[PDB]
RNA sequence: AAUUUAUUAAUGCAAACAGUACCUAACAAACCCACAGGUCCUAAACUACCAAACCUGCAUUAAAAAUUUCGGUUGGGGCGACCUCGGAGCAGAACCCAACCUCCGAGCAGUACAUGCUAAGACUUCACCAGUCAAAGCGAACUACUAUACUCAAUUGAUCCAAU
RNA sequence: CCUGUUUACCAAAAACAUCACCUCUAGCAUCACCAGUAUUAGAGGCACCGCCUGCCCAGUGACACAUGUUUAACGGCCGCGGUACCCUAACCGUGCAAAGGUAGCAUAAUCACUUGUUCCUUAAAUAGGGACCUGUAUGAAUGGCUCCACGAGGGUUCAGCUGU
RNA sequence: GCUACCUAAGAACAGCUAAAAGAGCACACCCGUCUAUGUAGCAAAAUAGUGGGAAGAUUUAUAGGUAGAGGCGACAAACCUACCGAGCCUGGUGAUAGCUGGUUGUCCAAGAUAGAAUCUUAGUUCAACUUUAAAUUUGCCCACAGAACCCUCUAAAUCCCCUU
RNA sequence: UAGGGAAUAGUUUAACAAAACUCCUGACUCAUCCUCAGGAGAUGGAGGUUCAAUUCCUCCUUCCCUAACCA
């Protein structure tokens, strides 16, 4: 949520702008959970599980001020349980 | 993703406090919408033989579309970690433990494979005597089939063709694939001709 | 510079094209980008082509080129036929060409150096009045008013000073012309030219040389070095598929 | 206003110093070529006009 | 009227997503070949078809709108006319002096190419800004040029900014 | 046209609506339209009926695209010179234009001239009615012209009535 | 809870004529044409009489819906809680005003004004005038001499200026 | 402020054999009208170039069309 002066000219009038991320919806299996989840993502999330060599390093991995989901955290601690009993 | 820069200077805020934000800090250009960015390939590991790649343990680089909507979620692939990348090394040592595994390009596979699904037709002049022998068989090989054939690594009937009939060439790609193909030697006909008395009225 | 052809002129450029024999002793010609180029090479493997392909062992080697004959600003330079006989010039005789001069002395000269047809009025009227073919004509600029009679009948083939075909001197295309071969141009303007080089039994080295004159000969309608004026040179005998040439270093 | 009769243009030193000067020519006469006190070589060298900078 | 398209809609491109994939116009005039067809007089190169919508980004055209403004002088305002610069009268003799007072002009041109540099002392349109004149000196010119800051009345436009 | 509607608190009307007529847009379902489906629905103009609604698509708009189509879309629908003596040209010449105001009506609720001219009405009429009318600024669905019924609309009038 | 329009489910409409009715006469009822009265009134829109409609597009009780960049509107720029060219309340807010008004004890002193620019002529900034303090040196009044030709008023005068 | 384009008979235009056209004669008709002819009628201007320039260049005038164009 932000503005932006038309035409990138600081003498123009300033408009309010929205940039809005493109969402795809795509299905994840988790190795860990042995489940798949059908999960709304963005371009950018691909890119972080195919850097980080799956979904379960991925939700592992992430700090919580990176993935930003809390469905996300809630993975984490399922993934995290499983692993520690 | 889109990226984003202030058209406004923020102050600096110092160590350990926060900046001061006015209201035309939130004026804003576009500096990249990265979904526009020329894409890059996916590195995957095949576990499984594909068309595109059919090699157990082969690193291929393929359209991240391809690798994420195929062959990942369908265990095709798996990804080029290190541990994978060691894992899948280990197995080729173990493949040459006895010997070095003897080269044969991808391309050479793919062109066994054309070899395999294709006949040749021969076509040869009523005229003139002819014999046909490697280095004609090899020129055919380039009309028709497309395939550039090495001279030497060519075989034939037995006795080299003479005469229109049914018989069958062997081109061996890269000298250990040997493909028979099925042979059609017919009255020369050009192109031209054919495409004239048949394909053009049929 | 209309869509289709610059994009074809971006296309032509795109198509991909090696070097060498590709590793590879068997190889389909779809796997590898195009590849024969060295003149060279190209007219030996023609020749094993004449052998394979049972043919005549003299055949006309029908060179075609891609050459850039467009684009030198968003408005593009336009065909014309530079002719010029090559090097060692190639069995074809084409010997129907035409003087106009009417009561000079230049007839003599017209004949003199070997005209096939010379004549003043009554020729510009068998011309208008009766079919007659020529290849080339000439004229003094003293007949140029009563030769504008044909310019519609001629249809722009009429001669010209662009063309070097009006003068005092008739020799400039009249001595010349008559053994120089014309390089004639595209109907749908593509830039390919079917414009044969040699006869196959030309010696590799003769064909190179008739090659190179073609190239200087073809660049002259915009020789410019601001503007590169060749893309691609397909080298075709008549019952052979075309080969892409590399062309890149005979271009200058 | 009025039709320009003359240009302005830039008298720039033969002598290799880069020393240039603006005067006005007709419109319709050839290119000047002017001898004319360079300060760098501090005695008078040829001048040749480069460019138009407007129209007067 | 200037400014704008955030918004709405349409369109295009990218993003995203599946795959399958028409190589078409002989003709012998001569010769060959038992046929079927061939030699000569080109048998090239091309190479395309290709995933409908929704959603997101960037453009383009519309729709519907938003923001802001609508100069001054003036024998009330409007209409008409005027708005800067110079010469003359009013203003007779240092300077100065108004009216929608009376008259005539300017928005250049031409010749130079040292209309190069530098520097005392002064003038000044009633402020400021701007504008004006100049000895000496340096460098030139020069011992024929009313030669040294060209003729000409006005012949004109600040700052920011842009181009270089 | 009619019944009806409107400025609660200065305007009830000739303004709005309206039956009728016409143009435009849409081939369709689970919240309006509509539990509907082109004899339908929605967006508009004009205003029952009667007799009519003339010419123009150059410009703007809309639509269609190869030119183009469309005015019951926005709008428009001339001047000169001469020719029967003057008052006027059926008629020809001529420039211009997309077309050049056709029918009807007309001193009108219609710029001014204007209290136009004439007939009727009064003893006397800038009022009223009927005609004449080039209205040079009338005029045909932003409708023209008649005509029943209707009106707390505006104007004129006979007779009666009355302290106007 | 007024009012505009809508939704749900209710109620009212004598008598006479015609018997068909957005028909006529005429109560209840609704509306408000004209006059008078009233005008701090009985009333922040009334009273008396006279009127329009009164089986319909009628009037009306109850509950509900549409909310201000809006609603609703048989368009009067209507109506949306007595003041709607766009409600009311609170807040931003001590909005802003070159505009008007106001600006509180005593006493003394100096003190009246060429102009320029300005979307400026109801205002400002610079000059000019004016005030206080400080510095050190002339200020005012003025004798001869001196300050233009062109041109019709051969003007009253001025400028400069020691002495005093 | 730029750009581009255009200047052919009195009118325009063909870039083409060149015309029409107005005016002005004639002919044809028993005569008049129609009609059919002929007659002269131009290569914006200017300059250069070329033996020769509507046809190669240049500047100006008039007109048309397009558009940027900052302080
Ligand atoms: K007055
Ligand atoms: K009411
Ligand atoms: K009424
Ligand atoms: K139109
Ligand atoms: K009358
Ligand atoms: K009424
Ligand atoms: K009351
Ligand atoms: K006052
Ligand atoms: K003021
Ligand atoms: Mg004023
Ligand atoms: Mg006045
Ligand atoms: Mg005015
Ligand atoms: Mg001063
Ligand atoms: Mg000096
Ligand atoms: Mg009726
Ligand atoms: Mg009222
Ligand atoms: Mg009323
Ligand atoms: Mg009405
Ligand atoms: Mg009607
Ligand atoms: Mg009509
Ligand atoms: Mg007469
Ligand atoms: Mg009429
Ligand atoms: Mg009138
Ligand atoms: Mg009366
Ligand atoms: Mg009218
Ligand atoms: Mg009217
Ligand atoms: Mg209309
Ligand atoms: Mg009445
Ligand atoms: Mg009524
Ligand atoms: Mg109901
Ligand atoms: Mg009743
Ligand atoms: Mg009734
Ligand atoms: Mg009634
Ligand atoms: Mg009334
Ligand atoms: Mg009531
Ligand atoms: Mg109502
Ligand atoms: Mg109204
Ligand atoms: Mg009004
Ligand atoms: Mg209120
Ligand atoms: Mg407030
Ligand atoms: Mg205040
Ligand atoms: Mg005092
Ligand atoms: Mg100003
Ligand atoms: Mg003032
Ligand atoms: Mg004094
Ligand atoms: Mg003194």
């Amino acid at each position: 949520l932000g503005q932006i002066y038309a035409n990138n000219d600081k003498l123009s009038k300033r408009l309010k702008k929205v940039w809005k991320p493109q969402l795809f919806e795509r299905e994840f299996y988790s190795e860990i959970l042995d489940k798949k989840f059908t999960v709304t993502v963005t371009m950018r999330t691909l890119d972080l599980i195919d850097e980080a060599y799956g979904l379960d390093f991925y939700i592992l991995k992430t700090p919580k001020e990176d993935l930003c989901s809390k469905f996300g955290m809630d993975l984490k601690r399922g993934m995290l349980l499983r692993l520690a009993r | 993703t889109v990226i984003v820069e202030r058209w406004w200077k923020v102050p600096l805020a110092g160590e350990g406090r926060k900046p001061r934000l006015h209201r035309r800090h939130r004026v804003y250009k576009l500096v990249e919408d990265t979904k526009h960015r020329p894409k890059e390939n996916l590195e995957l590991i095949l576990t499984q033989s594909v068309e595109n790649v059919g090699v157990r343990g082969d690193l291929v680089s393929v359209k991240k579309s391809l690798g994420r909507n195929r062959l990942l979620p369908q265990g095709l692939a798996v990804y080029a970690s290190p541990e994978n990348k060691k894992l899948f090394e280990e197995e080729k040592l173990l493949r040459q433990e006895g010997k070095l595994e003897k080269i044969q390009t991808k391309a050479g596979e793919a062109t066994v494979k054309f070899l395999k699904s294709c006949r040749l037709e021969v076509g040869m002049k009523n005229n003139v005597k002819w014999e046909l022998n490697p280095e004609i068989v090899a020129r055919h090989f380039f009309k028709n089939l497309g395939v550039v054939v090495a001279p030497h690594t060519l075989k034939l009937p037995e006795e080299p063709i003479t005469r229109w009939g049914e018989y069958w060439c062997e081109v061996t790609v890269n000298g250990l694939d040997t493909v028979r193909v099925p042979m059609s030697v017919v009255n020369f006909e050009k192109p031209k001709t054919k495409r004239y008395k048949y394909w053009l009225a049929q | 510079t209309p869509d289709e052809k610059k994009d074809e002129i971006e296309k032509i450029k795109a198509y991909p094209y090696m070097e060498g024999e590709p590793e590879d002793d068997v190889y389909l010609k779809r796997l590898y980008p195009r590849q024969i180029y060295e003149v060279e090479k190209a007219v030996h493997l023609l020749k094993k082509f004449q052998i394979l392909d049972f043919t005549s062992p003299k055949q006309s080697v029908y060179l075609d080129l891609t050459l850039d004959m467009a684009l030198g600003k968003k408005k593009n330079v336009e065909p014309f036929t530079s002719v010029l006989s090559l090097p060692y010039p190639f069995a074809s005789e084409i010997n129907k060409v035409a003087v106009f001069t009417e009561n000079a002395s230049e007839v003599k000269i017209a004949e003199e150096n070997g005209a096939a047809f010379a004549g003043g009025t009554s020729l510009i009227q068998k011309i208008w009045d009766d079919e007659i073919v020529a290849d080339f004509y000439v004229a003094v600029p003293e007949i140029m008013p009563e030769l504008n009679r044909l310019r519609k009948k001629l249809n722009k083939k009429y001669p010209k000073l662009s063309r070097n075909s009006i003068g005092r001197d008739i020799p400039k295309m009249l001595e010349l012309f008559k053994n120089g071969h014309e390089i004639k141009v595209d109907e749908e303007r593509e830039n390919f030219l079917q414009t044969k080089i040699a006869t196959l039994d030309m010696s590799s080295d003769q064909i190179a040389a008739n090659l190179q004159a073609v190239i200087n000969e073809v660049c002259r309608h915009r020789p410019l070095n601001l503007g590169p004026f060749v893309v691609r040179a397909f080298l075709r005998s008549s019952t052979s598929e075309g080969l892409l040439l590399k062309i890149d270093p005979l271009l200058p | 206003k009025s039709k320009s009769k003359n240009i302005l243009v830039r008298m720039v030193s033969e002598a290799g110093t880069g020393f240039c000067f603006n005067t006005k020519r007709n419109r319709l006469r050839e290119k000047l070529t002017l001898l004319h006190y360079d300060p760098v070589v501090k005695q008078r060298v040829l001048f040749v006009e480069k460019k138009k900078i407007r129209s007067l």
